[PDB]
């Protein structure tokens, strides 16, 4: 709610309020010839009301000028609630999302119990996975000893059920799993973040002649187009392609209205002490 | 190709387009409905559609005679191959015209 | 739909928190608004209905009508955004996009495709190696006709079926539950 | 020619190269990509 | 999107004594994370960016016409309140 | 409070309360009022979004 | 719906985009002299235009 209207057009809507209010009961109201007196509470309430989708109790003026002058603010009232509301639509049409989940790094994955209810996150073991966790990690490595994964489609049922929340594997492999995806539900986080980079690589014979033969080849095969065209045969998937999903709007979306009215409701304090203050002496 | 039955009479049922032009309908003698393997015989069906349309044009312009019948095979034509005889024959409507 | 439950819960609440404290604000002041007027001002305000001639008196209730007039703006405007976004934002989609797609190069049990067979698209698949793949999953559901196949994905027996887009293009027109797709 | 001993630098793993120097295993993977030149425009409430 | 998916390497020549543990060493600070360091310090920055759809907020050069409105009616206001006399002194 | 004001006040309500109405002086039907004010609101919210 | 629709478009997809693929004296792409870019497309005979 607070994405249209740059603070600058907030605030020149208070003070061109207040520009109207006194020129229209000080100029407008007071000389003309006709006018429960009009007088400076009950002009901001009634301009306010009428930004606000004119809804509270007012006194209009009796003047014919002060007539105009409110009903010319009528109409920019109609504007900008127009215009409000077009751009608030136009936000929650085209709002991306942001992934709870940062990086590797991450409070959950640090220390999981420390934390929220435990995050439950495992990999399949006896690979490079573990052994890049073994020695980076310790901490996390024992806490993913108890959710451990036999393979990686238990792993991708595991998610969907709820067993587990996050799953730690090979990139390659979990970009295809995250592409050929029903539903595109699963994802990978960092949109595509990988850690510990490598590749995948043919494995020779220490001290041979086929290694230099082999490096020269797969080489080739990158000048010569044919790894773009393997990727697209073999690695793409339907998710890839593409997002913006229509949500509810509970109280975590709207705790900031609550807390601007929560707020008035403390400096509705502030001016009611003020009062008895300013009452005594 | 609308294939349809034919009238007890059997002539073809009268029908008209949208518009109110007659519908030009030609006396099939495909194979029983239900497709002919228990079935076999050749009833005479009623066809019509955009193949039986420009087939009478055809005919009309060029001066040819017809006899309408759809292909007992069912099918559209493919060389099949005979393992039996290390061959290969069409089938459908290719089989048939060959 | 676009507010959840307990917003729903939570605004309704907050109009009797208002209510009871524009009272209080008002009464306790020196130098008026009754509880029921208070619960029909914040009530009016919130509804947009001319009901109660009430209106907080005191300088410090006012300033909490003034803002309780702009949370009930953002109530009613954030009702209508999301409610468009909802209208706006319902794609199913997730539809074949032609003979390239992974779904049909790598085809899982679950999806099922075919075409008629002995006919054009038989020795379209078989004739080329690279659709060496496809031609397997369809060699074994291939149909006998197309009116079998249209029949098929009607009752959903069939996912898709590969035939000639004169005749396909033809039954989407006339039937409205089928779409040609690619 | 015998200048330098090492390259340290963005030097990209490529067939022809790799028949006359020997590259290390890659310390940056990437590839190749376009860069090409990049509020709201509501002109008045009318 | 990308094409032609060569990394950056370390030149060296035929011979290279130090080929092997060059490699080795930056294999190494992979795992170690030591090239992550190296990313974060120099490539990842993000001074600024943009989304393709990207909704704007409206600013005043957007809202200043009908702000123009209001200041308007202003001056209108205090010419037609001397009309506003001027036709009540008549009758 | 006549049939003809109540039309006119339900109709001005539905049709973003913009009119001069009179409302009913009881409690029941200014409870009935609020409940066609609910109505109303969201009637014309989901005018506007679905336009 | 003005708000929404404020998209532009015309953005090169990659080297099949049809601009590029095709020398059109309009557009003006290019590469640094003596790399791995130039060495690349001079290779493939297809991306010879
Ligand atoms: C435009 C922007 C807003 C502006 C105005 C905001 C107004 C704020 C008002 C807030 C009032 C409180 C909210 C109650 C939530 C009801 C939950 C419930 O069970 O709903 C049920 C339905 O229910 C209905 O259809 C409506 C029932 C309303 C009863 C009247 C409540 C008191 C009115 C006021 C008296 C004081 C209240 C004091 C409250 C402390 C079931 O829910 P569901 O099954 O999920 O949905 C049904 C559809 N479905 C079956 C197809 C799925
Ligand atoms: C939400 C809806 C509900 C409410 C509806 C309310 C009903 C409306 C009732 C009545 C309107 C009657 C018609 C007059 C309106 C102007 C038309 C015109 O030709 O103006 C032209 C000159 O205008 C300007 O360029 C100046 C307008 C803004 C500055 C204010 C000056 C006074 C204009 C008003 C004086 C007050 C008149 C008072 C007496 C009637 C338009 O210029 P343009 O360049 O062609 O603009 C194209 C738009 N564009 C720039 C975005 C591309
Ligand atoms: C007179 C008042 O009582 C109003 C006038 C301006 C209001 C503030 C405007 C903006 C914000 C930011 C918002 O940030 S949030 O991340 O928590 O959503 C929290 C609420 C807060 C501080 C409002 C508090 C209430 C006000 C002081
Ligand atoms: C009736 C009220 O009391 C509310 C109703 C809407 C509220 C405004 C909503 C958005 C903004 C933008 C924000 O600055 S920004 O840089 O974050 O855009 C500063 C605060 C401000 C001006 C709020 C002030 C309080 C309100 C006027």
């Amino acid at each position: 709610f607070l994405e249209p209207f740059s603070a600058d057009v907030w605030v020149m809507m208070f003070v061109m309020l207040l520009i109207v209010s006194a020129v229209a009961v000080f100029v407008f109201e007071y000389f003309s010839p006709v006018g429960p007196s009009f007088t400076i509470g009950k002009a901001i309430w009634l301009l306010w009301g009428l930004v606000f989708n004119n809804s509270v109790p007012v006194q209009n003026p009796k003047g014919t000028t002060s007539k105009i002058m409110v009903s010319v603010w009528a109409f920019f009232a109609v504007i900008f609630l127009a215009s409000y509301t077009a751009n608030l639509a136009a936000f929650m049409i085209q709002e991306e999302y942001v992934d709870q989940v940062s990086g590797l790094s991450d409070k959950k994955f640090q220390r999981p119990n420390d934390f929220s209810p435990p995050f439950r996150f495992g990999t399949v073991p006896n690979g490079s996975t573990e052994r890049n966790i073994r020695n980076n990690y310790a901490e996390m490595h024992a806490y993913m000893g108890k959710f451990n994964q036999r393979g990686v489609d238990d792993a991708l049922l595991s998610l969907k059920t709820g067993k587990l929340d996050a799953f730690i594997y090979d990139a390659a492999v979990l970009n295809y799993m995250a592409g050929r995806d029903e539903g595109c539900k699963l994802v990978t986080i960092g949109s595509g973040k990988v850690f510990a980079s490598t590749g995948y690589g043919i494995a020779i014979q220490k001290d041979s002649g086929w290694k230099r033969q082999v490096d020269l080849a797969i080489l080739q095969l990158f000048g010569d187009g044919e790894m773009e065209e393997l990727e697209a045969l073999w690695l793409t998937g339907i998710c890839h392609n593409e997002e913006v999903m229509s949500s509810q709007l509970d109280i975590d979306n709207m705790a900031g209205v609550f807390y601007m009215l929560g707020a008035a409701m403390a400096l509705s304090l502030i001016t009611f002490i003020s009062e008895h203050l300013f009452y005594w002496q | 190709v609308y294939v349809k039955p034919t009238l007890s009479d059997g002539t073809c049922k009268e029908e008209f387009t949208v518009n109110g032009d007659p519908v030009k309908k030609v006396i099939c003698t495909g194979p029983n409905d239900t497709s002919p393997g228990s079935p076999r015989h050749t009833v005479p069906q009623c066809c019509y559609g955009f193949c039986i349309d420009l087939l009478i044009k055809l005919a009309r312009t060029m001066n040819f005679t017809y006899e309408v019948h759809l292909v007992a095979d069912g099918k559209f034509g493919t060389q099949e191959r005979v393992n039996n005889s290390n061959k290969k024959e069409w089938n459908g409507m290719m089989g048939e015209l060959l | 739909q676009p507010f959840q439950s307990t917003l729903w819960l939570l605004v309704g609440l907050s109009v009797h928190v208002v209510a009871v404290m524009l009272y209080l604000l008002d009464r306790f002041s020196p130098f008026a608004l009754t509880l029921s007027s208070a619960m029909w001002f914040s009530w009016g305000v919130l509804l947009n209905s001319g009901i109660g001639e009430g209106a907080p008196r005191s300088f410090s209730a006012r300033i909490l009508g003034m803002v309780w007039a702009g949370f009930a703006m953002i109530i009613v405007a954030s009702y209508t955004a999301n409610l468009a976004a909802f209208l706006v934002l319902d794609r199913p989609e997730e539809r074949i996009t032609g003979i390239n797609d992974p779904r049909l190069r790598n085809p899982s049990d679950k999806f099922i495709y075919a075409t008629v067979k002995q006919s054009s698209v038989d020795i379209y698949f078989r004739r080329q190696v690279e659709l060496s793949t496809m031609y397997r999953h369809m060699e074994k559901h291939n149909y006998e006709s197309a009116a079998e196949a249209i029949q098929a994905v009607r009752d959903n027996k069939l996912h898709a079926f590969i035939w000639d887009s004169a005749v396909l293009e033809f039954e989407a027109s006339q039937k409205c539950d089928l779409v040609t797709t690619g | 020619s015998g200048q330098a001993d090492m390259i340290v630098a963005p030097l990209t793993i490529n067939n022809e190269r790799a028949q006359y120097i020997e590259f290390s295993k890659p310390f940056k993977y990437q590839g190749l990509t376009i860069l090409v030149k990049k509020r709201s425009t509501l002109d008045s409430f009318m | 999107e990308l094409f032609f998916r060569s990394g950056f390497g370390i030149g060296m020549r035929k011979d290279s004594p130090w080929k092997q543990n060059v490699s080795l060493s930056i294999l190494k600070s992979h795992e170690n994370g030591f090239m992550e360091d190296l990313d974060k310090t120099w490539v990842r920055y993000q001074e600024c960016d943009s989304r393709s759809n990207a909704p704007a907020t409206l600013t005043f050069e957007n809202m200043a016409g009908v702000f123009m409105l209001v200041a308007g009616g202003i001056v209108a206001g205090i010419f037609l309140i001397f009309i506003e006399i001027a036709y009540k002194r008549h009758k």
